[PDB]
């Protein structure tokens, strides 16, 4: 009985560091030796009552490149179940009296640990409820550091942008406090940085992690660079032009980078990130979203399946 | 046990006795736990004279016995509150309320976008405490607020 | 007219006693009236012994006395309740609840689409008698409503 | 001054058979002998909350004619309040510290009545409050009666289809119900019959009616036919159809119909009176409409004026 | 050759008792032992013009089960064919020289019999057409009946709610007259009640009928428990909420209740079912949607398939 | 003729304490000795290329109040011209043909200062550029500042709330930093502080002030408490509501607070004043509002009228 056969998948402090280095073990095996018939006659509902692109498209890909079948809605705007009338509830309730396992992203925070009470016996994973939990990104952003350097321990990461509204941010963090001599570079506008939390969590953990004014500032110290979207309506027209200008990535900012290292950004990117940089080694964010399609593959095994002989 | 003035009054024969309720909060935690909707002799009394803790309120709910855990829910409306089990008109014994874990369907989470709110559930806040302050997590919305904040109701 | 001589009871020197209540309607009143609002010592006895009851609720009130209005307010609820003013240990006049002629503050209307739901308004509604039910008609939707509809959980 | 000086026309239910009978003959005056000048420097709001420009347009000429300057506006989804932010009553608050009178059209019930309490002085007219009321349409429709009948006591007057969901008739019927000798015709579909309570009053006050199916029934006794429209909305558009075709009034119909019987519409009409009925003397519902000018013109003047002058 | 071979489903008067019984076998036989590559390389047209949430999911569910593989759409507000230009007719005309079967929902009265006429020889199955017919809703409603009673005939049935618009509730009349000795207590508002029709081919029939004022009125009478819906936009908001206590279902209202006794609803349930009735035995309408699998997998299954060897 | 006479109000910075002062003193006589055929024969353009409804019937409730003709619009989404076509100077070359003077609400900022080029001589009035200016608003505020304290020197200024996105603080603030003596209280929370330009001007001119985090913390010294909205939208729903609870205002916090202490807001409030502070004298926002009418009479005299007579 694997640790995440029947489990749910929520949040990611709901993983043990276990748990993670689990489901990439499992989504490099995978990526390795394709199992293309593992979840065959299990059918799985997709259901985005928010927008997605990555997270809808590679998940249901995942699912079909296990066998599994695919049924479920995107912008449930309004139509008849969750927003027009229904309840959340309900919707679940029946929609689990249907499938052997649901999807679904949502806008209210919790939503998805909602339907766990109300699922039964299948089980939910978390797409993104509101702006609380992300864990299918975030394990898509594990494997691929790891990939990329061979350890999820003892590195220089860091994160830009929207340290304080960017939930993938903060996510990604409090994984990577799971393991041991990582170290934090945030470089955000002090409008929008690291809210206090995690940097105490980080703090009560003994993590060190520093406060950088820009990206080139810190550069050469970094394995992993993480480019978080800056939202401009949450910002001044005049001010969101106002720090802009140094929290850019662009080629020229990655000469004194090392080798080693990586540019990804969950996407979709604006602008934060230059095309010059599209041409460079370090950029890895396209390679990144290739590789949500393993992590959300050995997930939909693990949880579905007893175990795998791979 | 008793209350008078130079006349008797009541000590019920079994159940519980809360006492030490801070002023106007033995209502609340009346309304709040629904102690009113048995059908056995409930004693409330209302700004009683407390002279040494003021003027405290106080509940006798008789045949009625109170858990560990309850016990605990009023742990964030009256933490000097005293319960006394009480048997024969004499008192078994008694405990004060101690921290919960979790604050279960009293509280109601601050975030509006907790999807708690429109959905047939019932609220559950993880109770920690930091410096003086408490904090309670949204079971659902997973944020965490200081207690101040999410004690309006 | 409730005499309990086992475990003894207190009459006040001076304020009012609600008599009479029927059960589970006793909290509902000083819910629904503030009646704790008050610092003033309050004894509250809950499901008691009663003759006609059995199961009676008992709200003593102390310094304190209400208008008749506030008295005829009670008549929805406690149709049968006993509004006792008291000076000097002694019954200085009993009370009964008359059916108003308007219910402010208290009520709440059916109409979903009456404007008093989303502002901020005092509820007030016109009291009719129909031989089978008192009609209730809304201050502003002026739509006109069972009693039975309007007391509604 | 007036019995009406300064007061709030919210329901029809607050005005006296005098009260009535003041406006009805003021009315008369200013249709008979024009004050142009008479509001000159007052500023009315128009505030139509509720889209409705025959109500709306009506009024404002009205303003204009007696020489009152207008502000206001029509959805107020395109206003800059009261989607999520503004109560209603900041609404009033704000806006009865610079108009003389506020002329409101509200989607809720009791809107009217609730403006009241924060106009403070400045006077309150109901020009539609939800289901609730529209004084002044049954002010236009009394003056109509009145003036093309003669009176508003013993007649004989019949209100057709829609009678469950027509507030209008219902208002109408009050009115008419102050006065005496009235002789009531209810000719509608079971499933939009006369509402109970209505039918109560008359009974109660000593007012004879009568149900119907057939107009024809009764056409040679009708002096007021008065028409509705039969909203197919309210119910299957095939269970429509069923019935429909008992409720509309051909030119043919009125072939029996008493010299001064007068055909009534409060507007829009669409399938109930066929056109050929305009061609004839009847036809009343245009003249009845134009009436709302002196109705509210009647209205207004009242309102503002201490000391009517005529 | 199975009785339903190559036919179509569009209304339920077109299934015999027989018709029905088989369904309903192979429904439960199938429930049984899955058959999940029966309709593998048919390919099945999900043509919902108007929103489903049940009916879609249950029926795209249906068509993995079986292996089958689904194409279509949802909300064709206007595009391309249908509302927008396209006729209907040509829609189908060329949908149907693409797939093996047709499922459609369409707002419009009769549209899948329409359909028949332009699909050639394959086959359409109706999913609601307008406020006519929904069998496939029905189909699901007979077998979760005798799922849970074992009977289809000489039953207590009590149907509540909208019994004047709600076509579930006349279509499950229409095929529960097709047994004997089932008897029908009709709990609705009179605004809202059982159409005549109904009423006269159960007395054409001979089937007995009565008519209560509540449901509680008639609870411990009582096998199945059927609540639709009430409409409040159909209703005034003052109306609406006039009857509605005395159409509302609580675990309160339950404790006369048989043992036997279920309540089921079409869904979704607004408010007319309270949420402590969720927790208790009678409570059957979540596993009545998940029995809408089976009825739909059945029909699929008979349709496309010679005959089974299940 | 005046120092106003035929200039265009643009912003509040362009204005002089002189300029201020004479605004300031007409507005007094005007609500002291209306003029009520003043601008007769002026017909004014209202042209709000953004909705906003407060600001709008102000300013024409005004016109009309001097006797001007007033023609407009409101969201020029509805209007044909500026979608995608007319641009912003044609439209004011067009329109300053036939008006004699114009009102402009704009979204973009610098669109009253651009409309000045194109208007040739007919005055533009600014009642909103984007978040740039409003110096009407200002005017309102500082003649109900004056009306009520008796001066604009010396004075104790408390702006709360939401003091990095409102326009109409910054403008008051420096508005008052035009006189002396003042002393400002900045209470706002961290993300939403006084802006560093606006603090160094204070600390250039030599005026005083401080932040607070507490209202109580400086009530009994404050004669102008200026309250602002506090736009959850600004933020996280979840981190508004954890500052949302210091920087409201209930009836209970004023008691000590200063005999002629007034309570300002711009409006519309929503949860920062409690309505329990209307019923105290204190309250001065609706007052303040109507005072909006005089400061733009004011405005529209002086602009439009070479000799001030009064
Ligand atoms: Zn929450
Ligand atoms: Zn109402």
């Amino acid at each position: 009985a694997n640790p995440l056969y029947q489990k749910h998948i929520i949040s990611i402090n709901d993983l043990s560091r276990d748990d993670l280095n689990l489901v990439l073990a499992t989504a490099a095996k995978l990526k390795a030796n394709p199992q293309p018939e593992l979840l065959k006659h299990k059918v799985i509902a997709s259901c985005f009552f928010a927008a997605s692109t990555r997270t809808r498209l590679s998940f249901e890909t995942s699912m079909h490149r296990l066998g599994a079948s695919v049924v479920g809605f995107s912008d449930s705007a309004n139509t008849s179940l969750g927003k027009k009338g229904e309840t959340l509830a309900d919707t679940i309730s029946v929609i689990s009296t249907y499938v052997d396992a649901i999807v679904m992203r949502h806008p209210q925070e919790g939503a998805a640990r909602l339907a766990t009470e109300f699922s039964g016996n299948v089980p939910v994973l978390n797409a993104g409820d509101g702006s609380n939990q992300h864990p299918t990104q975030t394990l898509l952003d594990l494997f691929t550091i790891q990939e990329t350097q061979g350890r999820l321990d003892n590195l220089h990461v860091a994160m830009v942008g929207d340290l304080k509204y960017g939930r993938t941010v903060h996510s990604l963090t409090q994984a990577l406090a799971k393991f041991d001599g990582n170290r934090f570079y945030f470089i955000a506008p002090d409008a929008l940085a690291m809210p206090q939390y995690i940097l105490d969590m980080l703090d009560e953990k003994g993590i060190a992690w520093s406060l950088h004014s820009s990206i080139e500032e810190v550069m050469a110290e970094v394995d992993i660079l993480y480019m978080t979207r800056v939202q401009k309506e949450r910002l001044d027209p005049s001010e969101y032009a106002n720090v802009k200008a140094q929290f850019v990535l662009r080629a020229s900012d990655l000469h004194n980078a090392k080798a080693n290292m990586k540019v990804l950004h969950p996407l979709p990117r604006v602008d934060e990130i230059a095309t010059d940089v599209d041409k460079t080694p370090h950029a890895w964010y396209f390679q990144q979203a290739g590789n949500g399609i393993f992590a959300r593959q050995a997930l939909l095994a693990l949880v579905l399946n007893r175990d795998l002989v791979l | 046990m008793t209350h008078d003035n130079k006349l008797q009054v009541e000590a019920i024969k079994r159940g519980t006795v809360i006492d030490h309720i801070p002023a106007q909060i033995g209502f609340k935690l009346l309304s709040l736990f629904k102690l009113t909707e048995t059908d056995q002799r409930i004693t409330i009394g209302l700004n009683l004279p407390s002279g040494e803790m003021g003027r405290k309120d106080l509940i006798k709910i008789e045949n009625t016995f109170l858990s560990e855990d309850q016990v605990d829910q009023l742990a964030l409306y009256a933490p000097q509150a005293t319960v006394n089990r009480i048997d024969n008109y004499e008192v078994v014994g008694k405990s004060r309320p101690s921290l919960p874990e979790r604050i279960d369907n009293v509280l109601v989470c601050p975030n509006s976008n907790c999807i708690s709110h429109a959905e047939p559930v019932s609220s559950s806040f993880a109770v920690r405490k930091r410096a003086n302050d408490i904090a309670l997590k949204c079971k659902y919305c997973e944020k965490e607020f200081s207690h101040n904040v999410v004690l309006a109701n």
